[PDB]
RNA sequence: UACGUCCCUCUCCAAACGAGAGAACAUGCAUGGGCUGGCAUGAGCGGCCUUGAGGCCUGAAAUUUCAUGCUAGGGACACA
RNA sequence: GGUAUCGUGAGGGAAGUAUGGGGUAGUAAACUCCCAUGCCGUGCCUCUAGUUUCUGGGGUUUGUCGAACGGCAAGUGCCCCGAAGCCAUCGCACGGUGGUUCUCGGCUGAACUCUAAGCCAGAAGCCAAUCCCAAGACCAGAUGCCCAC
RNA sequence: GCGACGUCGCUUUUUGAUCCUUCGAUGUCGGCUCUUCCUAACCUAGCGCCGCAGAAGACGCUAAGGGUUGGAUUGUUCACCCACUGACAGGGAACGUGAGCUGGGUUUAGACCGUCGUGAGACAGGUUGGUUUUACCCUACUUAGCUGGAAAUUGCGAGAA
RNA sequence: UUAAUGAGAUUCCCUCUGUCCCGAGUUACUAUCUAGCGAAACGACAGUCAAGGGAACGGACUUGAAGGGCUAAGCGGGGA
RNA sequence: GGAAGUCGGCAAAAUAGAUGCGUAAGUUCGCAAGAAGCAUUGGCUCUGAGGGCAA
RNA sequence: UAGCAAAGAUCUAACGGAGACGUUGGAUACUGGAGCGGGGAAGGAUUUCGUGCCAACGGCACUCG
RNA sequence: AAUCCACCGGCCCCGAAAAUGGAUGACGCU
RNA sequence: CGGGAACCCAGGUGGAGGCCUGUAGCGAUGCUGACGUGCAAAUCGCUCGUAUGAUUUGGGUAUCGGAGCGAAAGACUCA
């Protein structure tokens, strides 16, 4: 029972990330969720997934 | 009623989410609100204001009518507890009695605002 | 004319250190001679805090629905052993003790509390009461004053003192006995006794005073903040930007008459470190140790493993290793500071707090970070044999 | 010469200073390991990315468990 | 006598208060409750948010150590992130009790009616109580331990 | 519910007197801030009562317990609208409150204007610019300690909830 | 009447913000404690209140109510 | 959130360098004007020209 | 007691000394060429220098001035 | 075998109330 | 100067100005900042005005008490 986030996928245990619904439409979900402030001040500045090392795309892209 | 965390305190400037030609909301003061020393009436995000239009048509402008909060730029903590808040403040501009006003809204209603005003979950386009 | 409703609580004067950091019950309930002789406090250590997610009830609209977050607080409550038995006459002065039997046995981290060194010391507390009691004038003079406790005693206390050494916890850095009289609560004084004369010298667990889904009140000591000035003390506002000899005060303090300074002004001082008692809070769990049971936080929609101790300890307090209570909300206390449960003075009867409760979910992420991990065993599945294990996994 | 308390040191749920809560071969202190958590891929090298969620930091006004290291016992009244 | 622990509690403080809702019920309309919210109060830091002299980790800027490494200077260079701690009606928890009387509905009827005596009854109210303080209220409260002369 | 006509008690945030205190100095209004107090009750609270069928108002009494807002223009008090609200009641506290703040109005020395005056200048007319010192003392309060103490330090003086 | 000029007076708008709603955290430097050094203004005596009367708003009088003593940090009510 | 603070945007923020593009009202034709307003900025390897000494 | 809070942070060795002081070494700094620089006028007139000294003067102290 | 129609007279009931706590001088007296 | 029977369209050159930004210099607007038993019998901080000029400044030299001197505030003339 724990939405997995956007910006890192990690999981997020219901009551500690901070979720967002930003002024756009989505077909998936319309409400993005956020477990650090860190993952989500570098989604304003909006980064991608892969390109940084921590996050999971990275651990898809970087692992192969 | 909810727990909404307030946002927009009086002379507040939010945008018009509703096809009815306006583009500003500063919020004159907040219907249901009971006075506090120095407190200035803030809004949230189910509530329902008292605005004059700042920019837009003139027909609505020079003139106090009703609005009600569709979106909230302040995080509110949901009960259950989900932190979420929205891009930008956005409103709808209604009745004074509260009903829709204008076309369907250009933007995600919250929750909170649609189950305490039936007349806007029915335009607008995703609830979150 | 113009004013507003008045800055703080007139009925927490003085804002006043706390006598003890030892919570204590300033009255217990009220002798319902219809119930069954029993325990109606006890003393628990606040580890910390955390969250929990709930199956609610109460039809109402948030809810008779889905789940909700709501903060809890894990408060370590190992058994308390009895030592003694405590009397009162009902004279018109106001209760006054009739005589205390003592245990034969007495721990000596009860002893302790009759010492400040107790390591240059002797060890004399309770000799001659260890002594004289394996006399036969000491069984006398203790009956003598039991069948005192019937005949002019009302209230009846015994005295329970924490088990530290059953306490491994180091952050609490006190090896004293944390004494507390705790009153009795049944009926027939005769059969009053009859409970406190039973189970003295033994230990009782938090279990057997208190149940799960009930509510209890919390006699506790504030945290401290020392001196505080009169916007933190009070609350009451900032002067303007503009102010000379700065902004944090109260403008007005007084009248011309009356010429002196009120009582109810707003003036700093001792802020915090006050006794509270926090009436209402509610138990969610009362789960028992992971020496007996290392599943604590695993109701059963998380049928995954894991223990309340969150990844890395209660931050300043340590791992919980006893009887742990977990009410609902605050407490007031910083870590590691004595709370004393009481079962409450209210009527209590109400849908909003009579009602049962099961418990879908509990955090152990750790409290040190931002945590993403419950079960540090999830942790372990993210990562990888990462070089710091690989450097010694794979260097043998 | 008693039981004890106090100072000095240490600890910090306490604190302007007093006072408080403590300990006084104890997990006490100090290191290290481990956990937990921050950061975001370390000097150097191979072919710029690779080593590599690396390196570093993590209790310190004072996060948490494990290994090794050292570890005042002296004063002042009490006391006549 | 000292010292120590546990209490007693005279006395002083005192606080919770508004609003909407559902409910039965367009009923010869409200009322135990069920439900929230708001304010106030007392707390708290799990979460969220703020805060950074962990100057933690990173990045960068001029100068600067022969150059990297590494730093340093810019009374903390600037910047991104940042645990801990603190803190927010920015977060969170909690704050629904017994008598007493008067308005008063009323009882018996005297000298027919409530009162002249005999009387129930109850909103506030006051009063204790919960709550905060605590014997300069000098506690012949209880209790632990002990001298010299 | 008051109104002719009228009158009669008690009223101060009242219009002025009085000249009693102050001329080897009680520092000027308004605010800010904060505390208190009163009821002549604005709100909630309690019945009462009508041409009070529900609705909804209507009059009244009891209660100081709680509550009584945010703005625009004004230095303001007041006033006025704006909007919320259950309603935004009326007062005292040296016209509560400057060794607390502010300095907008009073506010002098500069300057301009209007009227006045021969002129210097005058105006309680307008306009603009214009010091705001000191707690380290006693008490009050606020917290923080310590120590004596029952013929409240003494007689041996003797009283046990 | 006027372009330019203005530490001139004034009003609005935009931006911007802790001016504020509503405050919070951090930092030096202080205050705090210490070693050394060390003033002054001021000073009848002083110094708990309520009420009364009074040169009519008392610290002393009258009548009540509190008050053991000595203290450190504050504050700014009073000591017209 | 953005002057609702306040007698008053007081204070603070903000603006900002350079270059390029533009730049009204008015006007004593000089100005207003840095009007307003946008736009680009780094580091790096380069490729361009820009000059003194003769058959 | 107020205070000795604007302006540069002293840190160490071994040496001296009757003893926080001085000197030397090393270290980190500050002034930053409109300087805590080097020279002059005005003014001051021995304040220069060395060797002592350390009573009171250098608002702390001093073996130094 | 008592019971009336009108008034004179108060003691006494209301008429009547404020703002630090509160005064016959205090307790208290009925 | 380019370029086209009048004198406009532009390109440079040059470097004026009680012009602008700004350092020193000289001033002192705001904070009604901080001090107000000062550092100081008027200072400090930041801001700020000006900064080729009717400028600033040195020394010398003139004019002084019922007087001098003043872009004039009855300002200044050894606090
Ligand atoms: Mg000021
Ligand atoms: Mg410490
Ligand atoms: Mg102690
Ligand atoms: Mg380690
Ligand atoms: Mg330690
Ligand atoms: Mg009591
Ligand atoms: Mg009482
Ligand atoms: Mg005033
Ligand atoms: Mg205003
Ligand atoms: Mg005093
Ligand atoms: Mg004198
Ligand atoms: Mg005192
Ligand atoms: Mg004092
Ligand atoms: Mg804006
Ligand atoms: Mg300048
Ligand atoms: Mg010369």
């Amino acid at each position: 029972r724990t939405i997995e986030c956007e910006f890192s996928h990690f999981a997020v245990h219901p009551g500690h990330g901070r979720r967002y619904v930003p002024f756009a439409f989505l077909s998936t979900k319309p409400v993005l969720t956020f477990s650090r402030p860190k993952c989500f001040a570098l989604y304003m500045r909006k980064k991608n997934p892969r390109f940084i090392p921590w996050t999971r795309t990275y651990r898809r892209i970087h692992r192969k | 009623r909810f727990r909404v965390s307030v946002a927009l305190p009086v002379g507040a400037v939010v945008n018009c989410a509703d096809n009815t030609g306006a583009k500003n909301l500063y919020v004159i003061s907040v219907k249901g609100y009971h006075g506090r020393l120095n407190r200035l009436p803030s809004a949230a995000l189910g509530d329902m204001v008292m605005c004059s239009v700042k920019k837009g048509k003139p027909e609505l402008r020079k003139k106090v009518l009703n609005a009600v909060i569709i979106r909230q730029r302040k995080s509110w903590r949901r009960k259950d507890g989900t932190v979420i808040y929205f891009e930008d403040n956005a409103g709808v501009i209604v009745n004074p009695k509260g009903e829709m006003k204008g076309s369907g809204i250009a933007g995600p209603v919250a929750k909170e605002s649609a189950d305490l005003w039936p007349k806007i979950s029915t335009h607008a386009p995703a609830i979150v | 004319k113009f004013e507003h409703p008045r800055h703080g609580h007139l009925g927490f004067l003085p804002r006043k250190r706390s006598r003890q950091i030892r919570g204590r019950a300033r009255a217990f309930p009220k002798d319902d001679a219809t119930q069954k002789p029993h325990l109606t406090s006890f003393m628990v250590f606040k580890a910390g805090m955390t969250h929990i997610v709930r199956d609610v009830d109460r039809p109402g609209s948030k809810v008779n629905k889905k789940e909700v977050v709501e903060p809890v607080t894990i408060l370590e409550a190992p058994p308390m052993v009895i030592v003694g038995i405590v009397g009162y006459r009902q004279t018109p002065v106001g209760l006054k003790t009739i005589g205390t039997v003592w245990a034969h046995h007495t721990s000596v981290e009860f002893r302790r509390r009759y010492y400040k060194n107790w390591k240059q010391s002797a060890q004399l507390a309770f000799s001659r009461q260890k002594q004289f009691a394996n006399t036969k004038e000491g069984k006398v003079a203790e009956a003598r004053t039991l069948n005192a406790f019937a005949k002019k005693a009302s209230v009846i206390r015994v005295i329970a003192h924490t088990q530290l050494r059953k306490l491994r916890n180091h952050r609490v850095g006190v090896k004293k006995a944390h004494v507390q009289e705790i009153q009795i609560n049944g009926g027939n004084v005769a059969a009053k006794i009859a409970l406190a004369k039973s189970l003295l010298e033994k230990e009782v667990r938090v279990d057997s005073v208190f149940q799960q889904s009930e509510a209890c009140d919390v006699c506790s000591v504030t945290k401290g903040h020392g001196t505080e000035g009169v916007v933190k003390r009070w609350g009451v506002a900032c002067l303007p930007r503009k102010t000379h000899r700065g902004l944090r005060k109260v403008a007005c303090i007084g009248a011309w008459h009356p010429a002196r300074v009120m009582y109810t002004v707003a003036r700093a001082g001792q802020h915090g470190y006050h006794h509270r008692t926090q009436l209402n809070k509610k138990i969610y769990q009362i789960g028992r140790s992971v020496a007996v049971e290392p599943n604590q936080a695993t109701t059963t929609y998380d049928l995954t493993a894991k223990t309340i101790t969150p990844m890395g300890g209660f931050v300043g307090y340590g791992t919980v290793r006893n009887d742990y209570v977990m009410l609902k909300g605050s407490v007031s206390g910083p870590r590691r500071r004595v709370m004393t449960l009481r079962r409450p003075m209210a009527p209590q009867t109400s849908r909003h707090l009579k009602e049962k409760i099961v418990l879908k979910f509990i955090d152990t992420s750790s409290k040190i970070g931002h945590g993403r991990f419950q079960t540090k065993k999830e942790k372990n599945q993210w990562f990888g044999p990462l070089k710091k294990d690989r450097i010694r996994r794979e260097e043998r």
